[PDB]
């Protein structure tokens, strides 16, 4: 989480390998967040 | 009454009143019916012959302008035993007023269209041709406006079922893209919310 | 001036003598129509108030009070065209009584 | 069972199984199945995207897809479980680099005559070709007749269709002429002594399937295709050129998928107008199409708009 | 072998590298396609460009309404387009037609007319959930045309 | 006949049920006439009805509240 | 491909090289919408009037809450009029964003429109935190507001709103004392006359040129009159001098939101007497006679008397008129929409002949014709 | 530093309403519980149905139709014309 | 003028497509969901047609 | 009242004719003009970087759905058929049995994705306060065959989050 | 029968009116058939004209004939031109649509009382 000197581009996450069956590291889909972090990845509180 | 209750006010609705006394007093060959709207607008009924003079006295005057038309519709209605309903609506830009004609009408029978009186009613006039079937004499373009190339049923009418009978789709048994009789994947489930008990008193019919 | 407010009308040119024209040229046409109609009735009773004001006195805005109509050029086609309805008013007859009541239960709304 | 009109979305009690469906023959049964609306459980080969034009034919959970590879047993004993009929025209033209050739016209119509057969699948159907001799004709022509011959073996009623030869409109047996834009029109072999065949009509031959799909009482009847009025001649040739005027390969191109410098040249010129007493398309009605009806529209070439036809032939005679 | 499955590493690695949309706006998921090119969650210069002629494009995105009066006018678009051509039907009116899904005058579905691929639904998906879509077109794309000529 | 369509889809189903979880709920006691239910917090969950518990043999889980409730 | 991004075909006898005779086709988005309201409710029928429109979100259900209020004798109760305003003349500052730029794109100029998508976005946000949603929100009802803003929106809407007249101060070294822009747009489609009345036109291409009027300060709508705003009017009768309307109006949009901040009274938000507002969920939840006035209220609608109607707001392209006929019972008799494009494109003919083919598509971009909405 | 004062010879000069909020004076949360009253005519023994009334009104008064010295009169009064707003008019 | 007077049975055709002789309808007055008791459900004569097959998707 | 703009005659005399031929020949407007209110590209761009970095968004949002339960499981649902009846699209397919316990639940219950026309007219009908628009634009699916949702998908879609639902409806019942 | 007509007075006019049309169609069923690119034979194409005005003989009254002129009059201008994309002028011509039965025996089998 950034300094407070952005808004919008200020969350920002980091993947790292195989979530459930994955592969190394190129395949992101964004959906692989736990289901808490959509309470403050998303600026919503 | 109470607040979150609209207030009238009497000015306007002895205006209104008074105004279009005489528009039953000079015409008294087309007009057969004139009523007060509650809301402080005017209705005024005329015989389908009075379809060009009483909008063409309106046109142009020195009491009563109302140079822009704002809607014309129409609606239909069994059980009246001349079906259908034309509603005109007209804007006296110099007086803030309103008032609407309402001419009734059949299927057969033609009305003389008012093209010529305001050029706004060109296209108003194309559309409900393909809605009813209304003819409205001498147009002088008449067409196919708003609805596909194979269209005959006139479908705002209560006679066409709400979907149709052209359910569409593509094969490749040659390249076409081909009609179908209709086939639904579900039944589209028919509620009923008309619940009794009569809650309005004021406009109760008569008995019989 | 040279801008008569709505764009499509022209500055040109003499108000209070074109205006009192057109006032009597309608009130010969208004003449004619066989008097037992209302429309004449009224019709007259417009123009008179109107002339009577109209002539013949400065300045050209005095004018348009009193008279309420817009800006003069457009006071003159209000009645520029009601010539135009008055000689048409001949033609169909709206004095004559009433044709062809409806059939006695068409408007009665609640069904 | 059935309910309701056959238009689209219906149930049509069937559920088929058919194999291939990605050529022209197999293609065009699968569209007039998808219209009265059945199960049509379609496996393919190798192919995610050269199927994706099938997909707008199965209404919404009608046709179903699966892999499989064909010799191995198992991956088409899975989808051979729920079935009602189940009818084969898998194959191709020339032998491949990879496979044999040999029991691919053998071994597999027999893996799929295999446990399918013992699970209680019904109305098995097979195909043939009106040319298939086994007299000494061709590495492709003959055995074709040993899946005519060594598949009967099991499942004694079948009725193994023998259409004719095709004339379509994605095909490739009048396709494989005026495509000879090149540096002369050689015919087979500067001859016209046989030609032509009976190009039946490829509506009709996907329109007998589906008459005999429930037939019933079609089963071991084995049924041979009409062609069109009436023999024909070698002006055949000089008719597709009177009104012309003159999947999953690869990525690039596909440098071996040739014209077969081979037994193809004489695979199509070999006639053997079999035996009459076959039932077998009228009786599998009603379809009965000629050619010079529908002869403008497959045949394409840079003229596009301007026709004239008037083209014809007599009969030809032994009519 | 390891020769021919490597190719595919590249050619199927340029065919997801630049697709180039055309796009059918006809109704209010244009306007919320038009803010994903709108430089907040800038649609361009994450390797798509936006929108080019019907002869170039590779993946179409059908957007809005399909009605009867435009059914022919999709399916002859759709021949143009070149052979490795993907759809994708974006909003809920082209998966099955919203609402009006009940009123004579829709073509119930727009799988009816052509194949599509990818599924992305909600009244106006927010642009946001369409990236999301794509990202998901791009993970699709995991084929080969090797091993198709070197098996068979 | 219909278990065609879960081939090679695993055919995702539920896991916990709770056709019966009631049971294992240690089914409240009070000693009194009648009792109100609010079940689950207040300004959520079911609206307030108030039972009769005095009979064979529980107060009948509100029919709203599902949870075993009794004296 | 995009004159307005796949739809109105039109045909073209073109003389020549300019036009003299053009007859467009409607009817590709037809969808039978006025066919479908007879078969719904009151409450249940009222998203098919937000996407009767695309970008105006809160002018449509403004012309149909209002409607309806008026068959019923309920007015709204104060509160709720301070919030309608302020959403009524925000959406002000959306339909003409997107007039001004994507009429600048079709003639060819790349960054207006990216210059004010990327600043358009921080408004978008203001839907979400009040509704619940990005653009269509069914919010108002035919008793005002659904439900209360939260704790919030007046540090962010004054933030906003403070700083909007420079990115207005840029359109206007953009675009108006450029040559180019000026050269291709002066004294092209003069429609001035009163036959640009006998038309039936509605405002812009009307008072910008000539005539002086607009539904605002000569009918009344809410507590509207209580603010204070100047209308601007056109000199000349072209499209450059209708344009500057559409810039000019979204100053003085900032004017009545600016006016808007200093008077909302506290108080409640929906009607009160319960046989048109659903009750509180924590008061449907207690009490006995609350169930049988929000389980009844969804099973079936309301019951509004009979007879006729008709009102038109000022939608930020023209007019938008609802005649509501309504029989006496839950569902509905017809309902007749009247919108712009009916009159803004019947007089396109006789506007674009003499002109080139390339002046026609400069034509269209100044009515702001946005398709569903010649659905009318 | 020299890209700063070059952003001050072109486009006029704002530096303090950029068009990004990502910097300072952007809004964090809001604290409190939200608390809502319910004031027209909620409470009890005036406060009552049947003097609230927010239904039930008649049907249009129609006039005289079918089955004197009247000066003409308009709708309405005409329309008085409008000032020219003293900001800047021109 | 020209008010042509005759008599001829109105019968229109064209406008749907076969449900003409394969369908009677049929006229009641509609009667009283007798779990309630307000009578406001009658006094309007109604149409209504017959039902046909409803399979199972 | 009014307000007239482009109503103004130039001044037609010898100075500042000079002053607007010295724009039209030497270009004192469009470098002036546009040469630098372009560049001015020396802002910081906005861009959010999309599969790390997320947008904003608000406790109210509309989206995937959900069907909640009570502490230790009830289904919350109670099957009192107004979420079907002000769909106005019709979507929910709700169909009842009175379950073997005694206390009557649903049998099947069906919600398409495509003709969800996302009102949240299905959250606030709800007295037993169960079927709630969760807050996840996750989707994009490839089959049609898929999008039509049974009992079974929602309740494993209600209970791989209810940590992230039951923060936000504690936020915002207070107003409704 | 007080309503004044369309275009007839009585039985003559009007059965002249539809006599004039027919030899505007069998004029212009050639032209189509080469303007659209559609590959059939020149004689299905009036043989379907044909067909087609005979189907509405069974009238016994002005004004409706005259109703069915307009329909008729109508559609030489899109067919004649340039608006119907291939495609709604080949909807006269049932070829994707399966044959109905027709006869009593064959319906018993399939389908509840059509
Ligand atoms: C190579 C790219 C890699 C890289 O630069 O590192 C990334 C690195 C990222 O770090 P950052 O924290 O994101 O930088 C943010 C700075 O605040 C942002 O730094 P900045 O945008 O403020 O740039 C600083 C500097 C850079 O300007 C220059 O490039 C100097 C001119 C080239 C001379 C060689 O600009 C100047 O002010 C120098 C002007 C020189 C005077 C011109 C004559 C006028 C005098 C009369 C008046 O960027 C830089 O290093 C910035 C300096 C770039 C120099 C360009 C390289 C020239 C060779
Ligand atoms: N009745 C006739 O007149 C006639 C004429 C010519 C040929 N035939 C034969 O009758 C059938 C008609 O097929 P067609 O006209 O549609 O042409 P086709 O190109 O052979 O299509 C048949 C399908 O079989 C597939 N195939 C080839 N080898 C396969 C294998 N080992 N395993 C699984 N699939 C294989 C082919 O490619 P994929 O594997 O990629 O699917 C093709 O999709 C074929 O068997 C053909 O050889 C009949
Ligand atoms: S239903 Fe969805 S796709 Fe259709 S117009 Fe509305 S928002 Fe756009
Ligand atoms: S959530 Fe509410 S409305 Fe929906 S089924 Fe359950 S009890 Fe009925
Ligand atoms: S969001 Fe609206 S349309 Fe969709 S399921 Fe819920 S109530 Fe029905
Ligand atoms: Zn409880």
């Amino acid at each position: 989480e950034d300094n407070k000197q952005f808004f919008g581009r200020h969350r920002w996450v980091i993947y790292t390998t195989e979530m459930n069956g994955k592969n190394t590291f190129w395949d992101v889909d964004g959906s692989m967040v736990p289901p808490e972090w959509h309470r403050w990845l998303h600026c919503m509180t | 009454t109470r607040p979150t209750v609209r207030p009238r006010n009497d000015v306007a609705h002895k205006q209104l009143s008074a105004f279009g006394e005489y528009v039953a007093e000079i015409l008294p060959k087309y007009v057969q019916q004139v009523q007060v709207s509650c809301f402080n607008e005017l209705e005024i009924c005329i015989h389908p012959d009075g379809v060009i003079p009483v909008l063409t006295f309106l046109r142009d005057h020195s009491n009563a302008q109302f140079k822009s038309l704002a809607d014309l519709t129409a609606v239909d209605i069994p059980t009246r035993q001349n079906r259908f309903e034309i509603v005109y609506n007209l804007l006296s830009l110099r007086f803030n007023s309103r008032i609407r004609v309402k001419t009734y009408t059949d299927e057969l029978t033609p009305i003389e269209s008012s093209v010529p009186v305001y050029k706004a009613a060109n296209w108003y006039e194309r559309e409900i041709w393909d809605m009813f079937g209304v003819f409205f004499a001498n147009h002088p373009d008449l067409r196919r406006i708003l609805t596909d190339y194979g269209f005959e049923g006139h479908p705002f009418r209560k006679d066409f079922p709400l979907s149709g009978y052209v359910e569409l789709r593509y094969d490749d048994e040659v390249k076409r893209v081909v009609a179908e009789p209709v086939e639904l994947a579900q039944e589209f489930r028919k509620f009923d919310l008309n619940s009794p008990w009569e809650a309005f008193p004021a406009y109760r019919q008569p008995p019989e | 001036k040279k801008t008569t407010g709505l764009v499509g009308l022209a500055v040109c040119e003499t108000p209070h003598e074109r205006l009192k024209i057109l006032y009597t040229k309608i009130l010969d046409v208004l003449g004619h129509i066989p008097k037992n109609a209302a429309y004449r009735k009224y019709t007259e009773q417009i123009t008179n108030e109107k002339l009577s004001m109209v002539k013949a006195e400065p300045d050209v805005k005095k004018l348009e009070e009193r008279l309420q109509g817009g800006q003069i050029e457009e006071v003159i086609l209000q009645a520029e065209n009601e010539l135009s309805l008055a000689r048409k008013m001949i033609q169909w007859k709206p004095w004559e009584p009433l044709v062809e009541e409806p059939p006695a239960s068409q408007w009665k709304w609640p069904i | 069972i059935p309910h309701g009109k056959g238009g689209r979305s219906s149930v049509s009690g069937i559920v088929a199984t058919v194999f291939g469906a990605t050529g022209f023959l197999g293609r065009y049964v699968v569209n007039h199945l998808g219209r009265m609306g059945s199960q049509v459980i379609v496996p393919h080969r190798c192919e995610p995207y050269d199927t994706m034009h099938l997909r707008p034919m199965g209404d919404l959970g009608q046709i179903i897809f699966m892999d499989w590879n064909g010799r191995d047993k198992d991956s088409i004993r899975r989808a051979v479980e729920h079935s009602s009929v189940v009818i084969n025209l898998v194959g191709r033209e020339w032998e491949t680099q990879n496979f044999d050739f040999e029991d691919v016209f053998v071994k597999i119509p027999q893996a799929i005559a295999q446990v399918s057969k013992e699970a209680g699948v019904e109305k098995f159907i097979h195909i043939s070709h009106l040319n298939a001799d086994i007299k000494s004709s061709s590495k492709y022509l003959r055995s074709k007749a040993v899946g005519e011959k060594e598949v009967r073996e099991t499942f004694p009623e079948a009725t193994i269709i023998k259409p004719a030869e095709i004339f379509g409109r994605e095909d490739r047996f009048l396709n494989y002429f005026a495509n000879i834009r090149w540096f002369g029109g050689v015919p087979l072999i500067s001859l016209g002594k046989k030609t032509v065949k009976q190009p039946v009509y490829i509506v009709d031959v996907t329109k007998g399937i589906i008459n005999a799909i429930k037939d019933p009482d079609a089963r071991g009847k084995t049924f041979a295709f009409v062609g069109p009025s009436r023999y024909l001649l070698f002006d055949l040739v000089q008719y597709v050129f009177a009104v012309a005027h003159r999947i999953g390969r690869l990525f690039e191109i596909s440098p071996f998928e040739p014209w077969t410098t081979r037994d193809k040249v004489e695979r199509i010129h070999t006639t053997d107008k079999i035996l009459p007493h076959l039932p077998g398309l009228e009786d599998l009605g009603v379809e009965a199409t000629p050619l010079e009806l529908k002869a403008i529209e497959v045949l394409r070439r840079h003229r596009t708009y301007r026709w004239l036809s008037s083209e014809i032939e007599d009969v030809q005679p032994a009519k | 072998e390891y020769v021919v499955a490597k190719l595919d590493d590249l050619i199927n690695w340029a065919r997801r590298s630049s697709l180039w949309p055309m796009t059918f706006g006809l109704a209010c998921c244009a306007v919320e396609m038009m803010h994903m090119a709108a430089p907040r969650y800038d649609m361009d210069r994450f390797g798509v460009v936006f929108r080019a002629s019907p002869r170039q494009s590779d993946v179409m995105i059908v957007a809005g309404t399909l009605t009867n009066k435009m059914a022919p006018a999709l399916r002859k678009v759709y021949d143009q387009m070149p052979e490795p051509r993907y759809v994708v039907s974006m909003g809920s009116c082209a998966n099955g037609g919203g609402y009006y899904h009940y009123s004579y005058s829709v073509v119930r579905g727009c799988d009816r007319i052509v194949p599509v691929d990818i599924y992305v639904p909600g009244c106006p998906p927010t642009a946001e959930a369409l990236l999301y879509g794509i990202l998901q077109l791009q993970k699709k794309i995991k084929r080969e045309k090797r091993l198709r000529i070197w098996y068979r | 006949y219909r278990k065609v369509r879960f081939v090679g889809r695993q055919k995702e189903v539920n896991e916990n049920f709770a056709i019966d979880l009631i049971a294992e709920q240690p089914v409240s006691q009070v000693g009194s006439r009648v009792i109100s239910c609010d079940g689950g917090g207040g300004a959520l969950g079911h609206p307030r009805v108030y039972i009769n518990l005095d009979k064979e043999t529980k107060t009948g889980t509100c029919g709203y509240c599902g949870l075993q409730f009794r004296q | 491909h995009p004159a307005a991004h796949g739809v109105l075909r039109l045909v073209m006898e073109l003389s020549g090289e300019m036009v003299r005779k053009c007859d467009p086709h409607i009817g590709l988005l037809h969808r039978g919408t006025e066919k479908l309201i007879e078969y719904k409710t009151y409450l249940q029928a009222l998203p098919y009037f937000d996407r009767l429109d695309y970008v105006s979100m809160m002018c449509n259900e403004q012309a149909y809450s209002l409607a309806v209020e008026k068959l019923l004798n309920i007015q709204p109760p104060p509160r709720a009029q301070w919030i309608r305003v302020l959403f009524g003349e925000i959406t002000r500052l959306l339909n003409h964003i997107m007039a001004v730029t994507t009429h600048a794109l079709d003639i060819g100029a790349m960054t207006p429109f990216f210059w004010m998508f990327e600043e358009r976005e921080k408004m978008f946000e203001f839907y979400e935190r009040v509704s619940g949603a990005r653009m269509h929100a069914a919010y108002v009802r035919p008793g005002g507001v659904h439900q209360d803003l939260p704790l919030g929106l007046m540090d962010d809407i004054y933030e906003f709103s403070k700083n909007f007249s420079l990115r207005i101060d840029e359109l206007e070294e953009m675009l108006t004392n450029n040559r180019i822009w000026r050269n291709r747009t002066v004294d092209i489609g003069i429609v001035t006359a009163e036959d640009a009345l006998n038309y039936g036109f509605s405002g812009v291409m009307l008072r910008g040129s000539g005539i002086q009027w607009d539904l605002r300060k000569t009918q009344p709508y809410d507590v509207y009159d209580q603010v204070e705003f100047d209308v601007p009017i056109g000199s000349r009768g072209d499209c450059y001098d209708r344009y500057l309307c559409r810039v000019e109006e979204m100053r003085q949009s900032i004017r009545i939101i600016s006016q808007c901040l200093n008077k909302m009274p506290p108080g409640e938000i929906k009607v009160d007497d319960a046989k048109v507002s659903p009750p509180k969920r924590a008061e449907m939840k207690t009490s006995m006679e609350s169930l049988i006035h929000h389980f009844k209220l969804y099973t079936e609608g309301y019951q509004v008397p009979p007879g006729a109607t008709y009102t038109a707001i000022e939608a930020p392209k023209g007019e938008f008129g609802v005649y509501l006929v309504s029989d006496g019972s839950s569902r509905p008799y017809r309902c007749k929409i009247k919108a712009p494009g009916f009159a803004h494109l019947a007089g396109l003919d006789k506007m674009s002949k003499g002109h080139m083919l390339a002046d026609v598509v400069a034509i269209i971009g100044t009515q702001d014709i946005v398709f569903g909405e010649v659905d009318r | 530093r020299f890209i700063q004062w070059l952003r001050n010879w072109a486009s006029g000069r704002d530096l303090q309403a950029k068009l990004q909020l990502r910097y300072q004076e952007i809004s964090k949360r809001t604290q409190p519980p939200p608390k809502l009253p319910v004031g027209p005519s909620h409470k009890l023994s005036n406060n009552y149905y049947c003097t609230r009334d927010g239904r039930r009104e008649a049907m249009p008064p129609s006039i005289v139709m079918s089955s004197s010295e009247k000066k003409a009169v308009s709708p309405a009064p005409p329309i008085k014309r409008w000032e020219l707003s003293q900001d800047e008019p021109y | 003028i020209t008010v042509d007077e005759k008599l001829d049975i109105t019968t229109i055709t064209g406008v749907p497509e076969e449900h003409i002789k394969t369908r009677k309808a049929r006229i009641f007055v509609p009667a009283r969901n007798n779990m309630q008791s307000g009578v406001n459900n009658t006094k309007k004569w109604k149409m209504e047609f017959d039902t046909r097959e409803r399979w199972e998707n | 009242t009014y307000k007239y703009v482009n109503l103004r005659e130039p001044s037609m005399d010898m100075k500042s004719v000079t002053d607007r031929a010295a724009q039209t020949l030497l270009w004192t407007e469009l470098i002036r003009g546009l040469g630098m209110t372009l560049s001015y590209l020396f802002r910081e761009p906005a861009t959010i970087n999309y599969p790390f970095e997320k947008g904003p968004l608000s406790p109210r949002f509309r989206g995937e759905h959900a069907l909640r339960r009570y502490p230790s499981g009830e289904e919350r649902c109670i099957a009192c058929k107004l979420c079907e009846a002000v769909c106005p699209a019709q979507a929910i397919t709700i169909e009842a049995e009175p379950r073997a316990d005694g206390s009557r639940r649903t049998t099947r219950y069906d919600i398409d994705m495509t003709k969800c026309i996302y009102c949240g007219f299905c959250q606030e009908a709800c007295p037993v306060d169960a079927i709630v628009e969760g807050p996840n634009f996750e989707f994009s699916t490839e089959t049609h065959e898929e999008l039509l949702y049974n009992k079974e998908k929602l309740l494993n879609n209600g209970d791989k989050w209810e940590a992230e639902i039951a923060a936000n409806i504690q936020a915002d019942y207070l107003y409704r | 029968t007080s309503v004044k007509p369309i275009f007839s007075r009585d039985m003559n006019e009007a059965k002249r009116r539809v006599r004039e049309l027919y030899r505007a169609w069998y004029r212009e069923v050639p032209n189509t058939v080469h303007l659209f690119q559609l590959d059939i034979s020149v004689k299905q194409g009036r043989d379907k004209v044909r067909e087609m005005f005979k189907k509405n003989a069974h009238i016994t009254d002005p004004r409706v004939v005259d109703l069915l002129v307009i329909k008729g009059k109508m559609e030489l201008e899109e067919t004649i031109k340039v608006w119907k994309q291939r495609t709604h002028v080949m909807r006269f011509f049932h070829e994707t649509e399966a044959p109905r039965p027709k006869d009593f025996l064959s319906k018993f089998y399939v389908g509840h009382d059509p």
